[PDB]
Order: C-alpha cells, then sequence, then structure tokens
C-alpha cells in the first residue's frame, strides 16, 4: 500500500492544569481504539469533564476542540481513588466515539463526533509546524502544570494537617501566591519552605 | 502513570 487512512493529529483529553493528555497518537492508523484510566483532581470530586481535543501542542487551549461532556454521579472520594476509564474509538468511517466510565458507580457517558470535524489540511500543517516550533516552549508548560498540580494538592493536603501554624499558614499563602505564577522553581521553592515549618506536625 | 481531570464548570 502506498496509501492509508490515519487520524491526522494527536487526539486526547484535557487534564488538570490544562494540559492535553493524549489517547491516540497522530498518524495512527484507523480504525484505532484506545483506552486510558483517569482519576479525580480534587478530593470528594463528584463529577468530571471530558473534553476531546485535536492537535499536538501541550496546552489544551491550543488544541482543537471536538466536543465535551460530563460524567456525573461519582462517589465523593479522595483524589486519585476513582477509576475513570476513558476510551477513544475511531471506526472505519473516521467516526470518533469517546466514552468515560466510573468503575464504581458504573455511571457512563459517551460522545459521538463527526468525521468532518477537527483540523483541515492548512490547519494541520500549522498545528505541527507550530508544535515543534514551540517544542522547548511546551515542555515548559509541562513541568509547570506538573508542579502547580503538585503544590495544589499540598496547599490542599497540608491545610488539614494543622505556632508553627501561624507559620504554616504563611507558607500556604506563599505557595498559593506562587502557584499562580509561571515560575516553577519558585512555586517549588515555596513548597520547599512549607516542607520545613510543617515538620513539627509530623514530629 | 495516571492523570487527573477537573470538575465541570
Amino acid at each position: 500500500v502506498l496509501l492509508l487512512d490515519v487520524t491526522p493529529l494527536s487526539l486526547g483529553i484535557e487534564t488538570m492544569g490544562g494540559v492535553m493528555t493524549t489517547l491516540i497518537a497522530k498518524n495512527t492508523t484507523i480504525p484505532t481504539k484506545h483506552s486510558q484510566v483517569f482519576s479525580t483532581a480534587e478530593d470528594n470530586q463528584s463529577a468530571v469533564t471530558i473534553h476531546v481535543l485535536q492537535g499536538e501542542r501541550k496546552r489544551a487551549a491550543d488544541n482543537k476542540s471536538l466536543g465535551q461532556f460530563n460524567l456525573d454521579g461519582i462517589n465523593p472520594a479522595p483524589r486519585g481513588m476513582p477509576q475513570i476509564e476513558v476510551t477513544f474509538d475511531i471506526d472505519a468511517d473516521g467516526i470518533l466515539h469517546v466514552s468515560a466510565k466510573d468503575k464504581n458507580s458504573g455511571k457512563e457517558q459517551k460522545i459521538t463526533i463527526k468525521a468532518s470535524s477537527g483540523l483541515n489540511e492548512d490547519e494541520i500543517q500549522k498545528m505541527v509546524r507550530d508544535a515543534e516550533a514551540n517544542a522547548e516552549a511546551d515542555r515548559k508548560f509541562e513541568e509547570l502544570v506538573q508542579t502547580r498540580n503538585q503544590g495544589d494538592h499540598l496547599l490542599h493536603s497540608t491545610r488539614k494537617q494543622v505556632d508553627d501554624k501561624t507559620a504554616i499558614e504563611s507558607a500556604l499563602t506563599a505557595l498559593e501566591t506562587a502557584l499562580k505564577g509561571e515560575d516553577k522553581a519558585a512555586i517549588e521553592a515555596k513548597m520547599q519552605e512549607l516542607a520545613q515549618v510543617s515538620q513539627k506536625l509530623m514530629e | 502513570k495516571l492523570y487527573a481531570l477537573p470538575r465541570p464548570t
């Protein structure tokens, strides 16, 4: 074969912090079916938002949206606990079916997206030449959101382990006021501090 | 690995 039909671009979902986390790589041959288990970003999260994205760039907002939908009913429960199976199927006709399932509740939802949607050739050329153009660029937002997400969980997971307090609370607002920043090593520095006024709650 | 989502709107 000289020819073959492929889904032209990365396709995935958005995850915490606003990254695109893909399920099916660009130029993958289709029909192709893929599955990936997600969980919940915050504790006692009851519902989630599955957003389908087309494109290569690390930041969700930069990729083409194909659709979105909710998965509700999830038991309130500690972040990471709920097993949320996300599945992409592209059949023959290039019809794209996404579906998210709560292993617990067994609650499930699905979206059916049209073959004709996404990016067009011109768009798909620019997506890529845009992508590698901002390679370094995007590997940067990568570890950033990695760290926000990390400091966020703490901000959260510290706040409830608590005078080394008047102090912890301090950190907490040095951490909160940094998370919002685009300076990683900062956020992480600030994390470092919390890491050491808080010992005397582990002690 | 394993990834996390957010709450809807």
